[PDB]
């Protein structure tokens, strides 16, 4: 069963009722709360953030990578109601992974510069990157968001949709053999900006309470939102990265010949996939929700 | 004061690879959009080439486009003229005109010394109709002078000045825009006009007026100037 | 549509306009500290170590100090106080040894009360320099702090006078949750006061750069 | 000395010493002026933005 | 001594008195029956978006088109309004600067502030850049107004308690007006350039001849600080704006206080006033971020200028009344019509 050597890479997938079961309900309640989250979001950034500042202009840009990404969820929603089926032909198919993939390599790297911008902002306070003009943040955002759209234009080039068995299938992240830059560079997203989300962390935890700063309360509850920040970030980020790599392991080990041992594995990665997106309401609450002004 | 000398003079054999130099000493030549215009010995003068201010902003003369090159060195105050490629026509004097471009400035207000080059062997056509006047001390004649193109802009100004090149030195601005006068210059000249008409009027003419008198366009590049009119006596 | 000359103008308006935002880079990496005092409570000691308005440029560890003493102004205060609202920090400086002055304290907790309790000054942080301190041993040897202090139960003793002072200028201050208030015991000593300087004026900057993140 | 008191007193009494107009008549020709050059007032009457230098 | 105090005392007494009797009705009674100007059309024509600092002065050119401005980031910006392009920039020696004028020829141009130095610029050289033409001191307080007289002469108001004409050429006082008791802190000349009228802070206007230099008559009944201070364009009246978010109009002739603008709604001061041309409105700058324009009969809010994020600092209006121009305390001018 399955193995149906989807390009030649010599290798099976699967459909399941718990997929239909389970993520329906959960990726609704991300719909809907990505929706109105991201809505007063943008609502505010775009007629109410008069200041714009560089720091306000990334975080405007995590905020439009996130929108987009939950309004790519209603697609692949329907795609699960009908157990791993596609039913809107070819084009927004290919439309549909060429904005998820990139979107959340967008967030990832939004993430990780406001991250690096905070921990010039502290730990270097008499630096010139922490005064630049907004010219300058916007042409290094549109210059990450060219990295993005370049590092995954690879899969729009293509009829995305594969027979999945008698049905259709869209997922790219279709678990097999051979050694592609896409989970690489998704395994490479999550790492590499996971440790830097954490030095600039310690190192922004660090320089606060050496400095003595700790008293003033507005300077713990930054700390706790540091804290907080890193600590979703790894939460929802790890799990599918671990899933991955658990898939590469029973691969290299026992190979694509024997799908049965993958037979639910896939299906929790899928579940863990549900968390990137459940970050997505996170980072207008931890960011520019919860914080001072607005 | 304002001081612009030019060098790089002399003959060079036809087709060399020569320069002309322009130093300026007596104002902030940073600021200053430089022009280069040539004048054939029994001709009238000619715009050559022009730089902006910053160098951002560089034009030549068709007849010399891509033969003739131009730059600025702002910290030791040199205009430079790269010549390439020279034939007969090259031959001529050279002025290094400095002009400064905002609300109410007057371009072309200083005129560099000359500097001689022999060579051994759509654009607005500017007529100035008769070329040699003769005229008294104490008259009053109306220079005229005219265009093809209506040099009147949507703006309300009608881009054109005049000059007068007195014997045995510099071209010097008389009138900017056809109507203000520039400094210096006495109250006795007077211009007006409309579209491709334009008159002037020297009250109470004397001496020191002989010379050879230039209408110039100024709407868009390149410019042309007149045939230039002569007055003896 | 616009001609050569109009041309050439919006040329030379975009030179102005690269020169001006050129300048306005250069001058908003140098820090602002306004300075006050009380005539002689020792704002030129303080500014000895580095007819109107005068302006004091210093550098220290790559970053360069612009102090404004208004000294002689001797106008309406809340006419231009407003024209130095966005002052990296106020540098506020008083002589202990003004207790047995004048009175001369009073005059200076009423200015203090007036600057640090200022619309304008809302969330400027004030350094607070309290010199002459050799001065305030030899003046508290013989002089009984109780002769300008008649609510105050301690003894003739430098540390405890000091301490009560300090606390006493500090809780002048009502917004005690916005803005911060730095002292310093200098004397002539060495560097150290610049140094005191630096610190907090890197405190606010860092408080300054956790408020453009929003995230203060 | 009081020469302050002296300069204080000599500006009240050429103070004193003027002619004053009744303040009726004043705001007659004052609205009537008013009145007679609200004609050429672009800030009063729209004026049209065929000849309106801002008209952008 | 006693009798000085009470010969002042009887003084101003007969002078109240004899202003009661010039008095016999408010013009609201006689402005009452002409048609109200109603909603007026204000739009944002040009926004100068050079400044990178607080912006506290500016003037316009007599050529309507040509406006100066001054910020506290220590340059002088002098712009073409219609192309909103900068005709020139001149950096400041002290970035202290309150007061700014443009001369009447347009030659020069004027700048001041907390430095106690009015510095005059020539702005036509023949070496092609602004130089500080000439440096004026002499005030022991902060300048807070400067305005052209002509090319050669110069008044300015600082916060000396004293006003003082100067003579650019030779650079020394040529006249002292020693007449006010706080900041004088705004100034207006007449039309025809003789008279003058200062507003300090001790609540009072005062009249200047400024042909010899003395204090021919003084307006009060503002209860602050009074901001800014504006001529009628007839010449026989002004109108002053002051902290107490009230703006006064008084008159040359009667010397009484006839109109008191302001409203229940409205409680900041005012920045600065100026008339139109034909003096029907009466703009004025308030700390509420917004500009208000009545109509100078009607006592009436003819309309509302709200197009700054900051408090306004500055106004002022063409010479031919086509436009009008706001700089607030943000960095931005702004133009309407
Ligand atoms: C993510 C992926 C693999 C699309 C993709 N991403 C990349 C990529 C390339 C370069 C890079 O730097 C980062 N990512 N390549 O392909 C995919 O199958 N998507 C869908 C799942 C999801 O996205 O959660 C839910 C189920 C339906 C399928």
């Amino acid at each position: 069963d399955h193995f149906l050597e989807i390009d030649k890479k010599n290798c099976c997938v699967f459909r399941d009722d718990f997929i239909v079961k389970v993520l329906p309900p959960v990726l609704g309640l991300e719909f809907i709360f990505g929706l109105l989250g991201n809505g007063l979001a943008l609502w505010i950034f775009c007629f109410h953030l008069k200041s714009w500042k560089s720091s306000r202009i990334f975080l405007f840009n995590l905020a439009v990578a996130d929108f987009l990404l939950i309004i790519c969820l209603p697609f692949l929603m329907d795609n699960y109601v009908r157990r791993w089926d596609w039913k809107f032909g070819d084009i927004p198919c290919r439309l549909m992974l060429f904005m998820l993939a990139m979107n959340r390599q967008g967030s990832i790297i939004f993430l990780t510069v406001v991250a690096v911008d905070r921990y010039f902002r502290v730990v270097h306070p008499h630096h010139a990157l922490n005064k630049i003009s907004n010219r300058t943040a916007a042409i290094i955002s549109c210059l990450l968001w060219g990295i993005t759209i370049g590092l995954t234009v690879h899969l729009l080039k293509k009829k995305m949709p594969i027979q999945n068995g008698g049905a259709n299938l869209c997922s790219s992240f279709s678990i097999c053999h051979t050694f592609q830059w896409h989970e690489a560079m998704f395994l490479l997203e999550f790492f590499l900006p996971l440790g830097i989300i954490l030095f600039c962390s310690a190192r922004i935890i660090w320089s606060l309470r050496q400095r003595q700063m700790d008293r003033h309360a507005k300077i713990k509850r930054a700390i706790t939102f540091i804290m907080v920040v890193a600590i979703v970030f790894v939460i929802c980020f790890l799990p599918s990265v671990v899933v991955r790599i658990r898939i590469f392991w029973l691969l290299h080990t026992s190979g694509t010949q024997n799908c049965e041992v993958y037979r639910s594995v896939d299906l929790a990665f899928f579940i863990t996939l549900s968390f990137t997106y459940m970050n997505s309401m996170l980072d207008p609450v931890v960011y520019y929700f919860s914080s001072p002004s607005f | 004061d304002v001081q612009l000398v030019e060098s790089g003079g002399g003959l060079v054999q036809p087709g060399g690879s020569r320069k002309l130099s322009c130093s300026a000493s007596g104002f902030a030549f940073s600021s200053f959009g430089m022009h280069w215009v040539r004048q054939a010995p029994e001709k009238g003068l000619e715009w050559v080439a022009y730089i902006s201010s910053g160098s951002g902003t560089i034009y030549y003369a068709d007849t010399v486009k891509g033969r003739f090159t131009i730059s600025r060195d702002d910290p030791k105050n040199t205009l430079f003229l790269q010549m390439t490629s020279l034939r007969s026509e090259d031959t001529a004097m050279y002025y290094c005109v400095r002009s400064i471009y905002y609300y109410g400035s007057s371009p072309f207000d200083f005129w560099g010394q000359g500097t001689t080059l022999t060579v051994s062997s759509s654009d607005i056509v500017m007529t100035q109709a008769t070329s040699s006047v003769p005229v008294t001390p104490g008259e009053s004649v109306s220079i005229s002078c005219r265009s093809s193109k209506s040099l009147l802009h949507s703006n309300g100004n009608t881009y054109l000045y005049w000059f007068l090149q007195r014997p045995g030195q510099s071209p010097q601005l008389l009138i900017y825009r056809m109507s203000n006068l520039a400094s210096g210059v006495p109250d006795r000249f007077s211009g007006s006009g409309s579209g491709t008409a334009f008159t002037l009027t020297i009250s109470r003419l004397e001496a020191e007026d002989v010379g050879v008198y230039y209408c110039m366009q100024h709407l868009e590049y390149p410019l042309t100037f007149g045939a230039g009119t002569k007055l003896e006596l | 549509t616009l001609s050569a000359e109009d041309k050439a103008a919006v040329e030379r308006s975009k030179m102005i306009d690269r020169n001006l935002r050129e300048d306005g880079e250069k001058a908003a990496r140098e820090v602002k500290l306004l300075l006050l005092g009380a005539g002689e409570s020792g704002k030129s000691t303080i500014v000895k170590q580095m007819t109107g308005i005068v302006e004091t440029h210093f550098t220290f560890k790559d970053l360069h100090f612009k102090m404004f003493d208004v000294g002689a102004q001797r106008s309406e205060r809340k006419k231009w106080i407003h024209c130095f609202e966005g002052v990296t920090a106020i540098i506020f400086c008083v002589a202990l040894s003004d207790y047995d002055l004048v009175n001369r304290m009073h005059e200076s907790m009423k200015l203090f009360d007036s600057i640090c309790n200022n619309k304008w000054f809302t969330d400027t942080s004030i350094i607070l320099f309290l010199n002459k301190k050799d001065l305030f041993e030899e003046k508290i040897k013989k002089s009984p702090l109780t002769i300008c202090y008649p609510e105050y139960a301690g003894s003739n003793t430098y540390e405890e006078a000091a301490a009560y002072i300090q606390c006493q200028f500090e809780d002048l201050n009502k917004r005690k949750d916005t803005k911060e208030i730095y002292t310093h015991f200098t004397c002539s000593t060495d560097t150290k006061n610049v140094q005191f300087v630096f610190d907090a004026v890197t405190d606010v900057i860092i408080k300054n750069n956790l408020k453009d993140c929003g995230l203060f | 000395s009081i020469a302050q008191a002296r300069k204080l007193v000599e500006q009240l009494k050429m103070e004193a010493n003027i002619d004053r107009i009744k303040v009726s008549k004043a705001a007659a020709d004052l609205m009537a002026y008013c009145e007679a050059h609200a004609k050429e007032d672009p800030l009063l009457t729209p004026v049209p933005a065929s000849e309106n230098p801002f008209r952008e | 001594l006693d009798q000085l105090r009470q010969e002042a005392e009887q003084l101003k007494n007969q002078i109240r008195d004899a202003r009661k009797a010039c008095a016999d009705a408010t013009l609201s009674q006689i402005t009452n029956n002409i048609d109200p100007v109603g909603r007026i059309q204000m739009r944002t024509r040009r926004t100068l978006r050079g400044h990178l600092a607080k912006i506290y002065a500016m003037h316009w050119g007599t050529d309507s088109r040509l406006l100066v401005s001054a910020s506290q980031d220590g340059k002088l910006i002098i712009w073409d309004s219609y192309t909103t392009n900068k005709v020139h920039a001149i950096p400041l020696r002290s970035s202290w600067v309150m007061t700014c004028a443009y001369a009447p020829s347009g030659n020069y141009v004027a700048c001041g502030g907390l430095d106690n130095i009015c510095s005059i610029y020539n702005l036509k050289t023949r070496e092609g850049n602004v130089r500080v033409s000439r440096e004026l001191a002499g005030h022991t307080g902060y300048l807070s107004c400067c305005r052209f007289l002509d090319d050669n002469q110069i008044v300015t108001s600082s916060g000396d308690t004293t006003c003082a004409l100067w003579d650019i050429e030779t650079g020394q006082q040529t006249t002292t007006f020693t007449g006010h008791t706080g900041d004088v802190m705004s100034l207006s000349l007449a039309p025809d350039t003789r008279l003058f009228v200062s507003g300090a802070c001790d609540a009072s206007a005062k009249l200047w001849d400024v042909r010899e230099g003395m204090c021919r008559q003084t307006f009060t009944g503002h209860e602050s600080d009074i901001n800014a201070i504006c001529f009628f364009p007839n010449g026989n009246a002004f109108a002053t704006g002051s902290d107490d978010a009230t703006c006064r109009l008084f008159d040359l002739r009667a010397d009484q206080e006839l109109m008191t603008y302001s409203h229940d709604n409205i409680i900041c001061g005012i920045t600065s006033v100026s008339f139109s041309k034909s003096g029907r409105l009466l703009l004025a700058g308030y700390d509420d971020f917004n500009c208000n324009v009545w109509d100078a009969l009607k006592a009436d809010r003819a309309g509302v200028l709200a197009g700054h994020d900051n408090r306004v600092s500055c106004l002022g209006v063409t010479d031919d009344g086509m436009a009008v121009a706001t700089g607030s305390w943000d960095s931005f001018l702004k133009i309407w019509n």
